[PDB]
RNA sequence: UUCAUAAUAACUUUUCGAAUCGCAUGGCCUUGUGCUGGCGAUGGUUCAUUCAAAUUUCUGCCCUAUCAACUUUCGAUGGUAGGAUAGUGGCCUACCAUGGUUUCAACGGGUAACGGGGAAUAAGGGUUCGAUUCCGGAGAGGGAGCCUGAGAAACGGCUACCA
RNA sequence: GAAACUGCGAAUGGCUCAUUAAAUCAGUUAUCGUUUAUUUGAUAGUUCCUUUACUACAUGGAUAUCUGUGGUAAUUCUAGAG
């Protein structure tokens, strides 16, 4: 077989330059848990809808119940 | 119907509900931006001088001034004149809008209250709320305290001390220029 | 091809930004400017001695000759200061291994210095868009008798 | 229609980049600069595919930020700067200096220059024009404009530049019996000594050119670039020396030249 | 070249000619909080260069005579003078001149027609196809019309009418 | 440093073949007939307007975000004041 090896100088140098997924497999850095591609795309659209912040519209929610 | 009252100097506002027509009949055939007396409105206000300038319609049609008529005329709006917030820079949009002169079609009336009268009510003329944001620039901080040049700055600054629980660390503005 | 009258319009015509000095005293009166066309051509003295102005003339005007230099025989002559050069040529047909003959005409503007008739060869040079169809100007009339 | 174009499909890109057919849909568009789209060479191609330090375009962006690339003295952190002919590319780490000179085939060559000689750049003219306050200023064909030239410098005449400071040092005149490089068309990356010049009346000038082997070839004027006295090169040239050989001559060399 | 560029005469509801900010905190003191000074950001005027964009020269197209005359009122072809245009031009008006294309096939009709680089078949010549991975051009349900920006008659932007 | 103001981009990419027969398009030309953000290059003592009492040691007021008072069957609807 024929690999493709990279021998860095030190540990602090090899941590930053190498891609994140390569650090996971050997067990150097932590695995970055993130949200699914669908739901965070929905969050972008729903965040855009309300001009915002959530304070002003939430205070109206109490007033809208009386109507 | 509802009256949006707001005192400018003190800084307190309240909605007064009016089911009776006779009280609102003073505002019939009166235009946006004129002085109105308090005595003819009702028993609550006597000695006051109201200031009608704005309004609101049933369904949801904010009133614009300079339009004339007692009608709902659709108008062409853009950046520079109110009743439209543009999203694209330069884009226009034809919006619906309520006319100027008041009739029996409204839900809320806009009112500023200049001069006091007799019956000071609960928390509209009694209470006085301070303004939230202090000065900032070089000549705004100078004129507020009446300092002129030689008195210098780095002295008259508001440091609000907020507490999470144990600590009491200071905040501070940033005097630009 | 009017011609001869010098001035006969509603307006008046002079060469732009060339001035006749009123106080100075010389035989000229009419102050003429004329240009060298280039590309190894020869400007005639009928243009220099003449009285015509013309915006669209290459000798006395802003029309600069550049690009291509076509040729051909003249056909049509019957309008004010233009000409139609008929340029004949052959076209190939690979299937039969033969040649064709094709036609299309070329319109051009004439300087009043040159004297033109029907059935004479005319060398012609490309220039600014003079008009709708006319994109060319006359530079020679070598009518061998 | 509608404004500029900010993409380049890989088959539509010029061939002397030497990019792969597979392993990518798009190619790197070189941005605006002192060199044209066809004649330039972007820094992604130079670092990734030529020198072969970085494996992909990701790692080229890491090198530029920390931070030793120097095209014509100054840094440039842009990934796709149009670096072209006679441009000096230095590296403080490794102590390497380069110059983009054309190969006998037509490609850009990886030519390792001395420390040392990488210091002056050679450019062409161009104009030859007066500015305001009657100031005479010269333009370079390879990018820049320089002020206050010598009174006898004209079109197609090459000029040496200081690079670090940015001023004129010396000039060479375009006349017969002098070395000249070619940077356009089919006879690209060849060197020769000149014989004749057909001037013509507004229809492109031509030049007849020999070489050390006495083989003749003809090219256009705008492609030609002067490079010193005959048998006296101002700049260091790579192996080959712009000779250009026959098909059968090159077959003879490779199978003969062996030694494992 | 009436080009580059310079000079004289003035104009203009007089464009621009830095009231902008981070990392360092040095040098002789006229030892002020002043006279000078390092490393990069940003904005700006005219002239270059680059990415382009507009028009433009020459030659080249599939069937049809059961399409031989066609355009000029309502610009057709040309001249002079203005208007508009980023800029040339009948692009648009005013007063004139009657021209332009045509059996070397104009003008009209049809196309189950987007144009090329190409593909299929394969003695040599040629036949037939090219909606479609690259290059250029049109269009966003059908037509007109614009706003903002260097660049849009934008449509994952707007104002109408007809579905 | 959430939010919003200013600046930039959204005119590229992607999809389709309805129209169109000297039109589009291909190869050759000219822009001495014009506009170009961005790009990398150069570059502005000349605004003062008689030259003894003139802002130049630095000028002016808003507007957001947020504080709240709301209406609406409705929608990235936006009215009043601070």
């Amino acid at each position: 077989s024929t690999g493709f090896g990279l021998v860095y100088n030190s540990v602090a140098d090899a941590k930053k330059f190498e891609p994140a997924y390569r650090l996971v497999r050997y067990g150097l850095a932590e695995k970055v848990e993130k949200a699914s591609r669908q739901q965070r795309k929905q969050r972008k659209n729903r965040g855009k809808k309300i001009f915002g912040t959530g304070k002003s519209i939430a205070k109206k929610a109490a007033r809208r119940n009386a109507d | 119907m509802k009256l949006n009252i707001s005192y400018p100097i003190n800084g307190t506002q309240k909605c007064i509900e009016i089911d009776d027509e006779h009280r609102v009949r003073v505002f019939y055939d009166k235009r946006i931006g004129q002085e109105v007396d308090g005595e003819s409105v009702g028993d609550e206000f006597k000695g006051y001088v109201f200031k009608i300038a704005g309004g609101n319609d049933k369904q949801g049609f904010p009133m614009k001034q300079g339009v004339l008529l007692p009608t709902r005329v659709k108008l062409l709006l853009a950046k520079g004149h109110s009743c439209y917030r543009p999203r694209r820079n330069g884009e226009r949009k034809r919006k619906s809008v309520r006319g100027a002169i008041v009739g029996p079609d409204l839900a809320v009336l806009a009112l500023i209250i200049t001069k006091k009268g007799e019956q000071e009510i609960e928390g509209i003329t009694n209470d006085t709320v301070p303004k939230r944001l202090g000065p900032k620039r070089a000549n705004n901080i100078r004129k507020f305290f009446g300092l002129t040049k030689e008195d210098d700055v780095r002295d008259y600054v508001i440091r609000r001390e907020v507490t999470k629980g144990d600590k009491s660390y200071t905040k501070a503005p940033k005097i630009q220029r | 091809s009017t011609e001869l009258t010098v001035q006969s319009e509603r307006a008046f015509q002079k060469q732009p930004h060339i001035f006749t000095n009123p106080k100075a005293k010389a035989n000229r009166k009419t102050k003429r400017w004329y240009k060298n066309v280039g590309l190894g051509f020869k400007t005639p003295k009928t243009a220099i001695e003449g009285s015509y102005i013309d915006k669209k003339c290459p000798f006395t005007g802003l029309v600069s000759i550049r690009g291509k230099i076509l040729t051909g025989t003249v056909v049509s002559t019957r309008m004010h200061r233009t000409i139609v050069i008929r340029r004949d040529y052959l076209h190939y047909v690979p299937k039969y291994n033969r040649y064709e003959k094709r036609h299309k005409n070329v319109p051009a503007h004439v300087s009043p210095a040159f004297r033109v008739q029907v059935g004479d060869i005319v060398t012609v040079g490309q220039c600014r868009p003079i008009s709708k169809t006319v994109r060319f100007n006359v530079l020679k009339v070598a009518s061998a008798t | 229609a509608r404004g500029p174009k900010k993409h380049l499909k890989r088959l539509a890109a010029p061939h002397h980049w030497m990019l792969d057919k597979l392993s990518g849909c798009y190619a790197p568009r070189p941005s605006a600069g002192p060199h044209k789209l066809r004649e330039s060479l972007p820094l992604i191609v130079f670092l990734r595919n030529r020198l072969k330090y970085a494996l992909n375009g990701r790692e080229v962006k890491a090198i530029l930020m920390q931070r030793h690339v120097k095209v014509d003295g100054k840094v440039r952190t842009d990934t796709t700067f149009p670096a072209g002919f006679m441009d000096v590319i230095t590296l403080e780490a490794t102590n390497e200096n380069f110059r983009l000179v054309y190969d006998v085939k037509g490609r850009f060559a990886v030519h390792r220059i001395t420390d040392e000689e990488a210091s002056y750049k050679l450019a062409k003219v161009k104009k030859v024009q007066l500015g305001k306050k009657g100031i005479p200023y010269v333009v370079t064909h390879d990018g820049r404009t320089i002020r206050y030239p010598d009174p006898n410098i004209k079109v197609n005449d090459t000029v040496k530049v200081d690079l670090a400071t940015g001023t004129i040092t010396d000039f060479i005149k375009f006349d017969t019996g002098k070395l000249v490089y070619v940077t356009g068309g089919r006879n690209l990356g060849r060197v020769g000594t000149i014989v004749h010049r057909e001037r013509h009346e507004g229809g492109f000038d031509l030049v007849h050119i020999k070489d050390s082997l006495e083989n003749t070839f003809v090219t256009r004027l705008n492609n030609v670039f002067v490079i010193g006295e005959p048998g006296r090169p101002w700049i260091s040239l790579p192996k080959g020396k712009g000779i250009k050989l026959t098909i059968s001559e090159e077959r003879d060399r490779r199978r003969a030249q062996h030694g494992l």
